[PDB]
Parts: C-alpha cells; structure tokens; sequence
C-alpha cells in the first residue's frame, strides 16, 4: 500500500467538488440568460455520468457473477463508481423540477396543448405524465443505490471479516438477478429522461444503445483510473500485462457491441422508413447533425476498430489510454449525438453550457467517485482472486 | 511408417497443381455451358424445311 | 442488350441505313451516335433497363 | 486455492493425460462388429428421418412448394420457422467453441466438440431451408455476387441476401473451426489405431501435425482469432436471421431490439440443446469424468443468463408495442394475449420465462432429471417464440382483408420432424467416427489441474 | 539421411527447461513435439511468434473493402436500380454483407494460412519413424534437433541430450 | 416522364367485381381450385374489400378496391434477395417474374398483402387438380388461346403483383 493514496485521493476529491461546483455556479449563472437552454444542455450531462455511474454498478455485477483476476483490479472503482449512484439521484432534481415547473422545456409531454394536438402522445400518457414520471424515477434510484449499498455494505463487510462463500453466495444473489431488474429498470428510465424527450418517437433498442455504452465508458473508466494511479505510483498492486490485455480485450469488444447495437438500430429504421421511427435519424442526419453521424462510424468505431485490433496499443498501458481517454471524448460526442438533437432537432448549434455542465456534474461525479477511493483500500484484500494477482506479477 | 515418401509428391501437387486444374475444369465448365456461344448455336446454320 | 441499351451511341444508325445491310460503323460512331441518340430522342440509361422496358 | 478449486470441479478423480485419451479413445476406435449397441438403433432410427427428410424434398421439388399449407397473407412458415429455429440452435454451439474460448474458460473444453459438430449438424439442417422454401430451389444460386451473362446481380439490401452471406460464411468457418480443432486430435486417433487402414483414415483427414512449439504456437493464434473471428459472426448471423423480420415493416417484425433478442434466444434455445445432447451423452457413454455436472451448472447459468435478454425481449416488445400509440402495435398486444393463436404466446411466457426461471436455484441446475425437462421444454417454447414472431405476425396485419390462419400439413411436419433425422444421422456419424471431446485441449485441463496443485 | 537425437521426455515440467537449455547451447533448429501447448514453448524454442495474424488482417482488410467495393459497383456502376425508392450507396444494407465477407476471408486465412505457414499437408516427416512416436500425441514430449544446424553431429549432441533428463535418446532417419 | 399513377373512387365501387376478372382476362391470371383458395392461395391481382361498420344488423358496408398501390417507397421491392421487383423510371412497379426464385418475403413486407404466390402449379386448375407434376408443364391447347400474348403466363414458384397493365402501358 503506498502512503501517497488517501492524500492524492483526498486531493483529487478537493478539487474536483472545487471544479465541479463553480462550473455548477456558472451553469445557473448560465441558466439565467438563456432558461430552455440550460436544461437542454443538463440532461445531455446528466446522461453522461448516470451512464458512467450505471455502468460502474452494471460491470460489478458482471464482476461478482464471473472469476475474472481482472475486475478486482476494478471492483473498488466500479464501487466507487456504483455510489456515485446517490449523486444521480440528487442531481436528477434539476429535471425533476422541470417537470414540475410549467415550462416544457425538457419533456414536451408536459405541455398540455402537445399532447391535445398529437394524439400519439395522448396516448402515451398514462405512462408519460409527472404524477407517475416522478414516482417511477425514484423507484429507479431505490433499486440503483439499493443495489450499489448492498454491494458495498457487503463489500466492505468482505474486508472485515472476511471471505467465504457465506459471503460470495450473497453476491451472486444479489448480482444474478440484480442485471435482470438493473437493465428492466433502465429501459424504463431511458424511455422516460432520453427517448420521452422525442415522444413521438418510440424504440425498441435506444436504452440497450446505452447500456453497451455503459461498458465502454467504464472500461475506458477501467482502464483510466488503473493509468493515473499508475503514473503517480499509487497502485497498490503493479498490472499485470496479461490482465491489461483483457480490460483492451473488453474494451474492443464493447465498441463492436456498441457499434452493433446502433448500427442495427439504424439498419432496422433506415430499411422500413415507417414515418414513425426515422424522424429520430432524420433529425440527427440533416443540418449538421449529419457531420456527427459520421464521426459515430468512423471516429468512435472505426477508429478504435483497426487500433484495438492488435496487441500492440492493447497490451501496452501508454497506449490504451489513448484509446480509452479517446473513447470518452468520442463518447461524450455521441451523448451529444443521442440526447441534444431532440431539442432544436432542424440544425445542429452546441452552446458553452453543453460543455461546462458536462464539467459541473463531472467535478460532482469525479468527486463523489474520488470520495468513495478513500473509503476501500483499492485492493480488496481479503477477496479469492487476489492469490492469483499476487501471481503474474513475479512473471 | 504410415503415409510413405512418395506421398509427399502427392499432396504438393493436390493444393498447387490440382486445385488450379479443378478450378481450370470448373471455370471451363462455367464458360461452356454458361457463357459460351456453343451452347447458344451460334453460326450453326438451322435446317429449314 | 444491356450494354446496347446502356450505351446506345456506339450501335445507333441513321434511319435511312436501317435497311441497308452494308452498313459498317464508322470510326467516328462516338460523336455522330451520341449525335442521333439526342436526335432521335433516345431515352437514358435509367429509364432504358428496368424491365418493364423488357420483361413483362 | 480459489483457482484450484475451480479446475478440479471439471474433471474429478484421478485422470493422466493416457486414462483421458483412452476414455475418448474407445469411443473412436471401437470396431464395427464390437461397436456397443444404442449407435446401430439409432443410426437407423435417423436413417428413418433422413428417408422422412429425403421423401418429404422430393415431393417438395415434384409438386411444389405449396404443398406446405403456407398462405398469401402468412407465407413464411415451418420453412422459416425451424429456419431460425436450427440456426438459433448452432449458435449457442459457437458461445461454447468461440466466444468461451476469448475468456480463457476451461469449463468450455470437454464440451467443445458436442457444441462445434452441433452447430455443424444444425447449419446443415438449417441450410437446406434457405434453399427450400424458396419456390424454384433450382436458381438458388442467382442469390450468389456472380458474373453472368445476364446484367444481374443479388440485391444486397434484402436481409434475406444477407442470410445468404451469413450462412455461407457461418457453414464454411463452422466446418474450419471445428476441422482445425480436429487436426491435432486425429494425430491422438491416428498413433492409437494399430490397423492401418483405419490409422491412414486418421492419418489424411488430421494432415501430419507432429506437434510441435512452432506449430502450437501458430495453432493457438489462428484458434483465438479464430475465435475472435467466430464471436462477431454468431451475434452477428443470428442478427441477420433476425434482420429479414426486422427489415420488414410488419408490426410485430419492426422493432429494432430483434438483433440482441434473437441472439440470446440462440444462446437460449442453442444451450437447451446441448444441455438435451450431453445429458444422454454421459449416461450412455461413460464421460462422468469428463462432463461433470459443475459443466451443466455452468450451462445452465448461461442457459439463465441468456433466458432473461428474451424474458427482457418478450417485455419490451409487449412495451414498445404498447408505448408505440399505432393501432397496428396495440392490436399486435391483443392479437398475441387474445386472438386464434393466443394459445402459442401463453404456451410461450409458460415454456421460456416461467418454467426455466427455475434455473435460479441450483436444485434444478445440478438435477439432470430437472435440467432435462427444462431445456426440452426451451426448445418447445422457442420453437413458439419464432412461431410467435412470423406468424402472428403474419397471419393478422394491417389490412383485415388479408388475414390467414397457417395451420401446416404434413409436409411442413414432415420435413421438420425429418430435419432431426439428418441431424442425428450426422451426429451419430460423428460420435463414431470422431471424438466428441477435444482430446488435445482437456489433456491441457489435466495439465492444468496439476501445475497448479504443483504451485502448492 | 540422420535427422534425429529426439529424447523422449515424461511429463513438460521436465521438457520446457529442457528447451529452453537447448537454446542456451546454441542449437537454433529444434523442435518440441508435444501432445497439448505448452505454455512458454515458443518462447523457449525461439520463435518470436509468426506473421500469421498479419495475413489474417491483409485478408480481413480485403475482404471488407472488397465486398463493401463488390455491393458499391453493383448498385452504382453496374447495373442501378431503382429499387424500393433506397439510394444507390446504400451505405447501411452493405455493412451486413461486408461483414461477413471480412470473417470469411480472414478465416480463409486463418486456416489455410496456418496449414500454409506450418508445412503440415505434408505426410512423411522424417520424425514420425520414431521407436514410441505413437506415444508423441498421447503421452510424451519429444524434444528434438535437426541438421539444419552447423553445430549438430552424432557426439556433441547426443552426450548433450543426455546431460539433460530424457527417457530414450533415438536417432531417427529421414 | 410518364409518372404513372391511379385514383380509385370508392363511393362509386358497387363490388361489381367486373374488374377482378378483368385483370385475369387480361393478365393471364390463374384460376385455383376451391381446396387452395381456403388456404388462401387465391391469385386475383385486384380484391374488393367489404368492410361491415357499425350494428351487426343494420351495417353500412364498404368497399376498399385493394390492388398494388405502386408504392415508390416500395417496401416490397427491398426483400427482394434477387431484384426480381424493382421501379420504372414511369414509376410504377415492375414484378419480373423469370427472376423471381420465390422466396415470399416481398408479400411479407407488402404491406396491403396486393402479392399473390403461384404456389403449385397453378394452371388450367379446374381441369387437373395442381397437386399432381404428372402434368405440370404440359398445358391444356384450347386455353392456351384465351391468353394475352403480351402478359407471362407464370410458372410454379413465381410472384405476382397488380402491374398497373404494364402490358398496355408499354
Ligand atoms: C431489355 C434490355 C432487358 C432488360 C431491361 C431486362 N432484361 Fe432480363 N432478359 C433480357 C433478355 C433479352 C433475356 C434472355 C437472355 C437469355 O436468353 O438468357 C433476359 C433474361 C433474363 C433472366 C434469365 C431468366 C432465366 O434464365 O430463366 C433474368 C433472371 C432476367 N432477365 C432478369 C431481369 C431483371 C431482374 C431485370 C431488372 C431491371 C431485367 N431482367 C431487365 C432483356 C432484358
Ligand atoms: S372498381 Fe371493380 S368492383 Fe368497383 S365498380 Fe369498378 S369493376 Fe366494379
Ligand atoms: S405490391 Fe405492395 S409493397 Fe409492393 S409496390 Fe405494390 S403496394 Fe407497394
Ligand atoms: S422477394 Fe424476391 S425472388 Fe421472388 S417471391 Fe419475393 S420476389
């Protein structure tokens, strides 16, 4: 264990509530220019990091069903990823209000005079309405912290007391049908913040596009997070180079996931032009939106297609963070690409509050994830996997 | 031993010299029957009554 | 037929050498029947193979 | 050890790397006139299939392909049917062969074999229906990117064009899997004939392999690219067999949740058969210590793992279906809950996400007389889920004057229940003939077993 | 006409450190001929791994971009057609059957570049003539030289197999 | 040039059905027999659709003259693995038939339901039962003269489609 841990991670913590907080005072600064504007540009950032937050409960569940030397590498940053959960929840209220206010602003659902005219979404109302949009979002966020304080209770109980299959059953337990009402409660929850935003528009498939992306940007979390405490000397285990191989073996073969549940996503509503289904990809195909399109081809699979193909640029730590950081910063475009087109859906505008929100509610996340470092040791030491990282470390 | 020395002449020829020759047969075959004009009698000369 | 419909010019005569058997094609078939493909109002490739053309 | 632990739970008593190959070495290599009953009983068996499949083509090609029972409003039938039905079952067939091998799993080597040459046998009864249900079989081939001396050339915006691609590159890399799988293995039943006419079978079909570190090395990274090559294919050929719904603008087809839905009904359906496979293949051929039971609660894990993305699937297309405000999604609810075929769709939450949600607890994971039942009745139920999809679908659309019913004749029950016939001839050609069990691979799971009791 | 000094070896604990020793006596064409991979073979025989996957990828890279070019010239080149109202580039609808060409290819290359980088349509190797080679794909581990090397007689070898630990040092012929 | 389209008035169709055995005179469509007609195999290029709205006593009925509506978006021309349907630059839809290898996925994207399979042999169907290949290919003589000579008369695997008369129209 290095000594220089819980000071960096305190620091870290410091200045990320610091980062993340005054770029959260410039954002409702921000929100008194231009009101629509704000909100339209916040939950383009709240998607960001509920799904780097999801995704950190979503690969430890995968974690605990499975016997991966990798993954305990991760097991106290998905936890520390996991319960960043309850900043998602307090976070969410900026939409909540919203819905709310007599706005309309985020959902156009809660017009009264859109869903007079379009019959299709008056026929959505009895799932699209803030009496009931409200209650089921915090039925999503019980069964998410639920599930990441059961996950945590139970796994700093692991380094009390210790490990035995008292304990290991009790996860597997909880993680085997945890996906089940993780993944069902997240195709309720995109359905309601991200699809409802175009409620016209319905899909089958729009939250799994998400939830693939939530295992690149915690993969690419994986393998950022072991690059810096690595740089500074703060890892309390060197990574073994066998296991680095199999985070860049999940980290490529979750860009083919993801790229092959939007492109079939695109391929099923491109072939039958059911006027019901492509004004989502005629609206993020014209007027500029269209230039995003073919970045999410080329600059997010392509590109770190052909560069995680060899072992070279995967087997190397230098130069798989410079896919993973590159992954984030090609995701961050595609959540502008999947979110932001739904408001101003003719052109394509980016405001500086689209990317000093995704700062205001990162700061928070990289706070609250740098809180819960400091909570774990980072090693989990009294886990069963960690005999097999004391080996291929000593070759 | 099973598969004696002369057997190596064998399996060269079988993927370097046969392989092309089937392929050659193959491709023949193709032209004869589904790109030639033989087999849509050309210049043949139809006896009338 | 593909080719001669895709690309009429290089096979299309004058209407008055139509029946007349000893007609060879010119050196200059390209510029004179491109000349008579404009000429004689002879549709584009597109509307020319999509076997309503052929094929009913 | 932890890991340890793990690897013993595999293989179970005292086992050499000779006691494993002889036990795989006496299924092959037992000769014909002392060959053990149970093979000749159903080799014939099959052979009364393969003569119901052969008899069941030939009037299909004679008369026509109308002898089906298939109609104009639902004209896809039991020829697509059990279409996606065998391709669903060769898929799991390929997580076991493919996608388990990325993972450096060792619980996926004694059932590589029963899963390589079932995803073989299942494209090859799957194939032959591409190329039957079409109504003249005899110009199959104009579905081919081929010069000719017409102008012409396949669409290649059809998912059907695709099904084409998918499945001629799933049958021929099935076949290059599973025969470079073979080719250090039939060395092994090569050097254990001791007859020469049997030992230059061996000795031609496995090339001359010798072993050998520079042979071993360029084996395993043309098996794991191999594997990594297979992996993107199987979630992508069920995905094209399940695009030539979705392409489709049908209410029940068009939703776009059809390719991960499909397949992880692949890779339901697929572990139900090889879980209906492996079952009578320990109590009949004496692999208790090669099969054993830790592989079928992992089977069955994956089996559960897979059952809840369609117990996922049949939610969300009865959501979307209803979150969609069309009168053709919201009729689609009424016509699978109510209607003339209501029957298949509560034969369908019964068989797939209420009978094998047992597979959450381990005592009907470990009881084979449990797991059996469950997995046979997933290949009962996700024949309905793909009944359920064309023709529910089919038979009730848009338009009311156009709706049918499709209740098959014989020659569709023919030709499906003469299917298992040219299945289990191939399969009972291959337990003789081949071994189930890649020798090769689980004499490096007992060498792992003791290098790592060896570390101790 | 010699091509051998194999030794037979029990188990490959005793036969990787054994080949790993002989590339510290200076023997650079040796083989290890084994029933199962060993891990760390390659690496103590000397091989530096192949150019095989590279081949799978010039493979894969022609298949892609040769099929995504086969559907392109067809619908755009060939003969175009107005055919459901859908653009000529189709740039979806090409991605599904590019993709397949790009596994097929690659594994054309997978297998047959594997059988074409080791000679292995080639029966009658000179090492099959072997007292217990029967037991080479079974049971025992064969650690065996050639005369490809300048440094490799009769003596100088075969006292050397034997300062190792062998079962059955046999010269086998070609 | 030459945008070919068609206007159906509904209020004037009497469901005289004059104009479905129009198009099988013209369009050598074939007759099949009573047992493939309650399979639903009937071959009639163009249907009238009663539709019976309001009280099951006293209802209005209502006719909906259904034929291939020519879609230029065509989702039937698609899921064509052959192209055996594509689009004149005239606009309307051309159902090839010598293409056609049968594959009935255009009829299932179709979504009128306006393509009609030939399933058996459909031919002279009400003088030889279209079970039997005893006599498949070889025709009545006296019914090949009632067939229009400008239209297909289709073989056993083959699809049709309503094709605006495309035989009158070139
Ligand atoms: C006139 C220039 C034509 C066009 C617009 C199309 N076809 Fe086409 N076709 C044409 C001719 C002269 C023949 C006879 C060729 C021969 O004798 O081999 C054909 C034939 C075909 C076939 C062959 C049928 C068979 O061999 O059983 C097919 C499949 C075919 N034609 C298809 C086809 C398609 C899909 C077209 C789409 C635009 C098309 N044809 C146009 C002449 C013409
Ligand atoms: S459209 Fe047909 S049914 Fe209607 S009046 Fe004319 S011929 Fe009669
Ligand atoms: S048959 Fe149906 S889908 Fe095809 S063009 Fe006619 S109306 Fe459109
Ligand atoms: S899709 Fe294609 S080939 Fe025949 S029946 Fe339907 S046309």
């Amino acid at each position: 264990e290095p000594a220089a841990l819980r000071p960096a991670l305190g620091r870290l913590q410091q200045v990320a509530l610091i980062v993340g907080g005054v770029a959260m005072l410039l954002a409702v600064a921000g929100a008194f220019l231009g009101a629509a504007q704000f909100f339209h540009s916040y939950i383009f950032a709240y998607f960001f990091w509920m799904a780097l937050s999801l995704g950190g409960l979503l690969v430890l569940m995968i974690n605990h069903l499975t016997q991966g030397v990798w993954g305990l590498m991760l097991r106290r940053l998905l936890e520390a990823a996991a319960l960043t959960l309850p900043l998602m929840a307090i976070l969410f209220l900026p939409i909540a209000a919203e819905t709310l206010m007599g706005t309309h602003y985020l959902f156009p659902w809660t017009n009264p005079e859109v869903v007079a005219n379009d019959e299709v979404v008056a026929l959505k109302t009895p799932y699209l309405n803030v009496p009931f949009f409200l209650a089921r979002a915090v039925i999503y966020f019980v069964l998410f912290i639920g599930m990441a304080y059961l996950l945590r209770q139970w796994s700093l109980e692991e380094d009390a007391k210790g490990f035995s299959d008292d304990l290991r059953g009790r996860f597997q337990r909880l993680s085997g049908p945890g996906i089940v009402v993780l993944v069902m409660a997240w195709t309720f929850a995109a359905t309601d913040w991200g699809m409802s935003l175009e409620p016209e528009w319905f899909s089958s498939m729009y939250p799994v596009t998400y939830i693939a992306s939530m295992l690149i940007l915690t993969f690419g979390g994986g393998i950022i997070a072991l690059a810096v405490l690595k740089s500074r000397n703060l890892l309390p285990f060197g990574i073994p180079v066998d296991r680095l191989h199999d985070l860049g073996k999940f980290l490529f073969a979750f860009v083919a996931v993801w790229a092959y549940v939007n492109f079939s996503e695109y391929l099923i509503i491109w072939s039958g032009n059911v006027p019901e289904l492509t004004p989502w990809h005629g609206h993020r195909s014209a007027g500029g939106w269209e230039i995003l399109g073919i970045v999410m081809i080329f600059g997010h699979f392509l590109l770190p297609f052909m560069l995680l193909l060899s072992r070279f640029a995967k087997r190397r730590l230098a130069n798989l963070t410079a896919i993973a950081i590159y992954l984030y910063l090609i995701e961050i475009v595609w959540y502008f690409w999947k979110i932001m087109p739904a408001f101003h859906p003719d052109g394509f505008h980016i405001h500086w509050l689209d990317l000093v929100t995704l700062i205001a509610i990162g700061g928070l996340w990289l706070g609250v994830f740098a809180w819960n470092l400091q909570r774990a040791p980072l090693l989990a030491p009294n886990d069963y996997r960690v005999p097999l990282l004391r080996r291929q470390e000593a070759s | 031993q099973v598969f004696d020395r002369r057997a190596n002449t064998l399996a060269r020829v079988s993927i370097f010299a046969g392989i092309p020759l089937v392929l050659a047969i193959l491709g023949g075959v193709w032209w004869l029957f589904g790109w030639s004009d033989w087999h849509r009698d050309v210049g043949v000369e139809i006896p009338q009554p | 037929c593909l080719d001669c419909h895709r690309n009429p010019e290089k096979y299309v005569r004058p209407r008055e050498e139509v029946f007349n058997m000893a007609w060879t094609p010119p050196p200059n078939q390209l510029e004179v029947g491109r000349r008579l493909v404009q000429e004689y109002e002879i549709r584009s490739s597109w509307e020319l193979t999509n076997c309503a053309i052929c094929h009913r | 050890s932890a890991y340890g632990k793990m690897l013993e739970e595999l293989l179970g008593p005292k086992q050499t790397y000779e006691s494993v190959t002889r036990t795989i070495g006496d299924i092959v290599l037992t000769p014909i006139r002392k060959t053990p009953w149970g093979w000749p009983v159903g080799f014939v068996i099959a052979a009364l299939g393969l003569l119901m499949y052969l008899f069941s083509l030939a009037v299909l090609f004679t008369v026509g392909v109308g002898v089906w029972g298939i109609n104009i409003p639902v004209a896809w039938g039991f020829d697509i049917i059990n279409f996606v039905w065998w391709i669903g079952i060769g898929h799991a067939g390929t997580l076991i062969s493919a996608i388990l091998l990325l993972f450096r799993q060792d619980w996926r080597t004694s059932i590589n074999r029963a899963a390589e040459a079932m995803t073989i046998f299942a494209v090859a009864c799957a194939g032959i229906y591409p190329l039957v249900h079409t109504g003249r079989p005899w110009l199959d081939y104009w579905m081919l990117p081929y010069p000719g001396t017409l102008g012409m050339w396949p669409q290649f915006r059809s998912a059907l064009e695709w099904d084409v691609f998918a499945i001629s590159t799933y049958a021929t890399v099935s076949i290059l899997f599973w025969y470079l799988g073979l080719i250090p293995d039939l060395a092994s039943l090569r050097d254990r004939a001791t007859n020469i006419w049997v030992k230059r079978f061996y000795g031609f079909l496995a090339l001359g392999w010798r072993g050998g570190a520079r042979d071993w090395n360029r084996y395993e990274v043309a098996s794991l690219i191999l594997a990594g090559l297979s992996t993107p294919l199987v979630l992508s050929v069920h995905s094209i067999i399940s695009l030539d719904f979705a392409i489709s603008q049908l209410p029940g087809w068009h939703v776009t949740v059809f390719p991960p839905y499909f397949v992880a009904g692949a890779v339901y359906c697929g572990f139900a058969m090889v879980i209906l496979l492996l079952v009578p293949l320990r109590r009949w051929y004496k692999l208790h210590d090669l099969i054993t039971i830790k592989h079928f609660d992992l089977m069955g894990k994956v089996m559960l793992a897979s059952g809840l993305v369609v117990a996922y699937g049949y939610f969300a297309e009865i959501f979307y279906a209803w979150y969609s405000a069309n009168i053709y999604e919201y009729f689609l609810i009424t016509n699978r809950t109510m209607g003339p075929y209501a029957w298949s769709y509560w034969a369908l939450i019964v068989l797939n996400v209420a009978i094998p949600q047992l597979l959450w607890f381990k005592r009907f994971r470990v009881s084979l007389p449990w797991l059996f039942f469950i997995s046979i009745c997933i290949n009962i139920g996700m024949w309905f889920e793909r009944w359920v999809i064309i023709v529910l679908s089919l038979h009730r659309d848009f338009l009311p004057s156009s709706w049918g019913y499709y209740t098959p004749s014989v020659w569709d029950i023919s030709l499906y229940a003469g299917s298992f016939g040219w299945f289990f001839f191939l399969f009972f050609l291959f337990i003789r003939l081949l071994p189930a069990i890649s020798i090769f691979e689980v004499r490096d799971l007992v060498h792992k077993t003791e290098t790592e009791k060896a570390l101790a | 006409t010699l091509y051998g000094l194999m030794a037979e070896f029990d188990d490959a604990e005793a036969l990787l450190a054994a080949a790993e020793k002989t590339r510290d006596a200076g023997y650079k064409q040796f083989e290890a001929y084994t029933p199962m991979p060993i891990h760390g073979l390659d690496e103590a025989v000397g091989y530096r791994g192949t150019r095989l996957p590279w081949v799978i990828f010039g493979a894969g890279l022609l298949g892609a971009s040769g099929m995504f070019a086969l559907q392109t010239w067809i619908n755009l080149v060939e003969y175009p057609l107005n055919i459901g109202g859908r653009p000529l580039f189709s740039w979806p609808a090409f991605i599904p059957a590019t993709f397949e060409g790009m596994v097929l290819l690659s594994a054309f290359a997978a297998v047959f570049g594997m059988i074409a980088a080791c000679g292995l349509p080639r029966p009658y190797h000179p090492v099959f003539n072997a007292p217990n080679f029967e037991r080479a794909s079974v049971d025992r581990f064969f650690l065996c030289i050639e005369a490809a090397d300048p440094k490799f007689e009769l003596k100088q070898t075969r006292q050397f197999l034997e300062s190792l630990g062998p079962l059955a040092v046999s010269t086998v012929d070609n | 040039g030459y945008k070919w389209g068609m206007s159906i008035d509904l209020n004037v169709c009497n469901s005289c059905n004059a104009c479905v055995v129009a198009c099988q005179s013209e369009n050598n469509i074939p007759v099949v027999g009573k047992d493939e007609v309650w399979l639903g195999r009937e071959m009639h290029w163009i249907r009238i659709d009663q539709y019976y709205v309001g009280d099951e006593h006293t209802p209005n009925v209502y006719n909906m003259v259904m034929l291939c509506q020519q879609c230029e978006h065509a989702p039937c021309e698609i899921v064509c693995p052959v192209a055996a349907t594509v689009h004149d630059a005239e606009g309307l839809n051309n159902m090839v038939y010598n293409r056609c290898v049968g594959t009935k996925y255009c009829s299932n994207n179709c979504p009128y339901k306006v393509r009609r399979f030939n399933f058996l042999q459909y031919q002279d169907v009400p003088y030889r039962s279209p079970i039997d290949a005893s006599t498949e290919n070889d025709s009545i003589p006296v019914l090949k003269m009632m067939r229009n000579p400008d239209v297909t008369v289709r073989a056993r695997g083959v699809m049709e489609k309503c094709t605006f008369c495309v035989q009158r129209i070139n």
